[PDB]
C-alpha cells in the first residue's frame, strides 16, 4: 500500500531477527590486508559504541537458564521507566460491588501498585553475538526479551520487543560476482531496546 | 499441453533455491546472495485427504468442481506456513540496513 | 486428522455462534396445526428447560450499553467459582529483590488476591435470543462473554468462551424438497456457559 | 485450451452460490439449505500490485517465472479471508447438532 507494484518483498521492522544465513565460499571474506584495527577504528569513526561492539567480547570465562530466570527475577524488581500509568492510575477503590469508602487500604496502594509492576515489567537482557569475520568490529551486544514465564495476570501474555534502536558498524562488501571489488561501508544493524507485555 | 507436469502428482513442497544475482537483485540485496525458497505445487482433487491440510472451503468447491467442472475451478496447492529470512540491503535512503522479511520460505503446502 | 478423506467440511465448536441464516421460503414453516404447545411440551418432554427456553420471554418492557458495563462490573465483584489456583497461590512474598520477610503484609495478602480475581473473572450474561418458528419453543435463552473491555493486567486479554452446555429443542424439519413430508425432531443447540480471559 | 476464461483477468472474487441439495448432502444437513460461498480465481503475474494481496514469497516466485517459467509456476489466486456459517446436521451418532462451521465463505481472495 506503501508501494504501487509489489515486485519486490517488502521488509519487516519485527524483531528479533535471525541473522544472515552466510554463505561460506572464502572469497567473500575480508583479508588480513585491510582487517587493521586503526583504518577500521577511523572509518567508523564516531559509530564507535564500546558498550555495544567489540573485537574480543567480556562475555567469555575466567543449568545456566535456571540462570536466566533469577536474572530475570531480579531485574523485574527494579524497574527501570516510570510507572506505566495504567498501574499508577489503579485505586483498588471499589469493592463492596463496585465501591467502599476503601476496599483496600491507602499503604496497600503502593504496594500492589509495585507489585503489578514487577510482575508485568518486562527487561532486555543482553548477549554478545559473534557476526562473522564479514563484520567489523564482529562482536556486537545484542538485546532480548525473556520469555519463559507469562508476564500477565492472569497467564497467557508473554514478554516481546516494543522498541529498537540501530547500531551501526561495516560490513565487506563484494560488488562482482566471485567477490571481486571488496570493501567496508557503513550498516544499520538493529537492537531490541524495549520489550513489553503483549498476547 | 502448454505447462508443468502436474496432473497425477498431488499438491507437495518442491525446493526451488532462488539467487538474488539471476533477478537481478545484486544492487539492491548484498547478502545473502540467495535463499533456498521452495514453492509449492501439484493437484488438489477430489477427494482430498488429511494430509492435502484443505480448508473447509477448499473442500465444498473441490465437490463443487468434481460435479461441474465448468462452474469453479478447483482449489489450488498454496503454501500453508511460511518462514522468515534476514537481508542485508540498501533502502530508500540509500542506506544499508539489516531486516527480517517475513513469508519468504514455503514450509508446508495445502489447498486452498 | 479424525477422518481420512476429507470430503465434508469438518464442524467446529467455538463458540459463539451466528444463528442460522435461514431462507424465507414460507413451505418450511410450520402451520397452526402442529403448533400446538400440549404435544410439544411431551413430545420434548423431560428436556423442557423452563430457565432456558420459552414461547414468550421474560425479557421484555414494562445508553443499554453502559449498563451492561455496570452489569458487568458488579457481576465481577462476586464471582463465582473457587478463587482460582493461579491467584489463590499468590503469596505477595518476595520484594526485596526476590524476597523480604514480608513484602506486603497478610492482610493485604487476601485483598489484593481478591482484587485480582474480580478483575479477571469473566461473567455469562444471559439474554433470550428468538430462534424464529422453525423451533420450538422459540425463545431461547443464550449465553454471552462481556469483551468491552480487557481482564489482565496489564491491558491485552479479553474475555472469551470457556464451557458450553447445549439445550435440546425441537426442529421443524422437511425431508423431500419444496418442505413436503416435516416434522420435529430433539436438536441440541449450544449455548456458552463459562467465560474466561484470554488472548 | 481446456480451462475457464481466466487469462487477462487478474486475481478476484466470484459469486458462487452451493445447494446442499445438489452436491448431495440434503441428509446430512438440514439448515440452511445452502450459502454464499464465493470463490477466487485469476491471474498472477508479473507484475503484482497492492491490490493482489499477495506473500513476499509470491513476489519472489512471480519474477522467477517471468524469467524462466519452466522453473516454477505463477502463485495462485486463493482466499485471503475467510468467515464461517452456522450449520444444523445430523452428526455421528445421528443426533442433530447445531455447530459453527469455520473457513467457509470467501471475503478476499490474494496471490499465494
Ligand atoms: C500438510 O501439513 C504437513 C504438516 O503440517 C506438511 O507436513 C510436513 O513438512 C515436511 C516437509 O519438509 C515433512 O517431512 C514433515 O514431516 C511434515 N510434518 C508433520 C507435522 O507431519 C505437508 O507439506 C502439508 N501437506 C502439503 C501438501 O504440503
Ligand atoms: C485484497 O484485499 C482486499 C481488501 O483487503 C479485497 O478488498 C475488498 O473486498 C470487497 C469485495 O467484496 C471490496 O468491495 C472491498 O472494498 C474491499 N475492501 C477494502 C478493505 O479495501 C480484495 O478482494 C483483495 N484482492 C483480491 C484479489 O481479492
Amino acid at each position: 500500500m506503501q508501494h504501487y507494484l509489489h515486485i519486490r518483498p517488502a521488509p519487516s521492522d519485527n524483531l528479533p531477527l535471525v541473522d544472515l544465513i552466510e554463505h561460506p565460499d572464502p572469497i567473500f571474506d575480508p583479508k588480513e590486508k585491510d582487517l587493521n584495527e586503526t583504518l577500521l577504528r577511523s572509518l567508523l569513526g564516531g559509530h564507535y559504541d564500546p558498550g555495544f561492539m567489540a573485537t574480543s567480547p567480556p562475555e567469555d570465562r575466567p543449568g545456566g537458564a535456571e540462570d536466566l530466570a533469577e536474572l530475570d527475577q531480579l531485574l523485574r524488581q527494579r524497574p527501570s521507566g516510570a510507572m506505566p500509568s495504567e498501574i499508577k492510575g489503579l485505586e483498588f477503590s471499589e469493592g463492596l460491588a463496585q465501591g467502599k469508602k476503601q476496599r483496600l487500604s491507602k499503604k496497600l496502594r503502593r504496594k500492589l501498585q509495585m507489585w503489578l509492576w514487577s510482575q508485568t515489567f518486562c527487561p532486555v537482557l543482553y548477549a554478545w553475538n559473534d557476526l562473522g569475520s564479514r563484520f567489523w568490529p564482529r562482536y556486537v551486544k545484542v538485546g532480548s526479551c525473556f520469555s519463559k514465564r507469562s508476564c500477565s495476570v492472569p497467564e497467557g501474555m508473554v514478554c516481546k520487543p516494543s522498541k529498537s534502536v540501530h547500531l551501526t558498524v561495516l560490513r565487506w562488501r563484494c560488488q562482482r560476482r566471485g567477490g571481486q571489488r571488496c570493501g567496508w561501508i557503513p550498516i544499520q544493524y538493529p537492537i531490541i531496546s524495549e520489550c513489553k507485555c503483549s498476547c | 499441453e502448454n505447462s508443468s507436469s502436474d496432473q497425477r502428482q498431488a499438491c507437495k513442497k518442491h525446493e526451488l533455491y532462488v539467487s538474488f544475482r539471476d533477478l537481478g537483485w545484486q544492487d539492491w540485496i548484498i547478502a545473502p546472495e540467495g535463499y533456498a525458497a521452495y514453492y509449492c505445487e501439484g493437484e488438489c482433487a477430489f477427494p482430498l485427504n488429511s494430509y492435502m491440510n484443505a480448508t473447509n472451503h477448499a473442500i465444498v468447491q473441490t465437490l463443487v468442481h468434481f460435479i461441474n467442472p465448468e462452474t469453479v475451478p478447483k482449489p489450488c496447492c498454496a503454501p500453508t506456513q511460511l518462514n522468515a529470512i534476514s537481508v542485508l540491503y540498501f533502502d530508500d535512503s540509500s542506506n544499508v540496513i539489516l531486516k527480517k522479511y517475513r513469508n519468504m520460505v514455503v514450509r508446508a503446502c495445502g489447498c486452498h
